């Protein structure tokens, strides 16, 4: 598991606290990557900082935006499965508005599903 | 009679629709022509056609299949997807005239804002009951 076959919520870091274990889609700017390569710091739409762990270390260095899936772990950090790097090479991404979306993903469930309803 | 607009959805929608009088519906929008944004998890190539996995985070992927005679974009690539939605044999799935690799992200953001105002002001239009 391979949340690839389950329903991911798309986040910002404030909801973190809110998704223990819950899988996640979590979106951000590259602040850094650890000395070991095995975490690296997405900072989302609000300015807010969220931790990614790896199992494995990174094999390319990744920067801008990033898209993270993962599971959020027991202290609120993402223990991430997968990830796509945005690109940006023609036309700079509006994470401020992507997180608008996030935040109007959770007031209106009824229109933006998760999962089979 | 009558207007048929190509509606942005989610996977979860979708799988979720329900046949009803022979037309899917989710909520009591009708579906037919959908348009999805999502990332190619997987490409099946077959001489006549390629069947794609895309997934766009709220299900898990969905096949989505489109007829050949470009080249099959490549995986981990975000699309937009316009196409027919159908089920054969139980088993949903995307008949695409439509496949295109995004350059811009915006337009990734811009469908989920699209998919929630469609459905909300859809959905208001049909009810009514």
């Amino acid at each position: 598991v391979d949340m690839m076959d389950l329903p991911r919520s798309r986040i910002n870091a404030g909801m973190l606290a809110q998704f223990i274990d819950k899988p996640v889609c979590f979106v951000g700017r590259l602040e850094k990557i650890h000395p070991t390569g095995k975490m690296f710091i997405l900072s989302d739409g609000e300015g807010k900082n969220g931790t990614i762990e790896l199992m494995e270390p990174l094999d390319e260095e990744i920067s801008g935006i990033v898209e993270v899936v993962g599971r959020v772990t027991a202290k609120a950090t993402i223990l991430c499965t997968s990830y796509v790097q945005f690109k940006e090479d023609s036309h700079p991404f509006d994470l401020g508005l992507y997180n608008e979306a996030v935040k109007i993903i959770h007031d209106f469930p009824q229109f933006y599903p998760l999962g089979i309803v | 009679a009558r207007a048929q607009h190509i509606v942005p959805c989610t996977i979860s929608q979708l799988l979720s629709a329900t046949l009803v009088d022979e037309v899917f519906r989710i909520g009591n929008v009708e579906i037919s022509q959908v348009t999805i944004v999502g990332i190619i998890r997987h490409a099946e190539k077959a001489p006549t056609n390629i069947v794609y996995k895309i997934d766009d985070m709220t299900a898990a992927p969905m096949d989505v299949r489109q007829w050949v005679d470009n080249t099959v974009v490549p995986p981990e690539t975000y699309v937009k997807v316009a196409g027919h939605l159908r089920s054969f044999q139980n088993k949903k799935s995307l008949v695409a005239f439509k496949i295109m690799p995004l350059e811009d992200m915006n337009e990734f953001t811009t469908h989920i804002l699209e998919v929630i105002n469609a459905h909300m002001v859809l959905s208001k239009a049909n009810s009514q009951p």
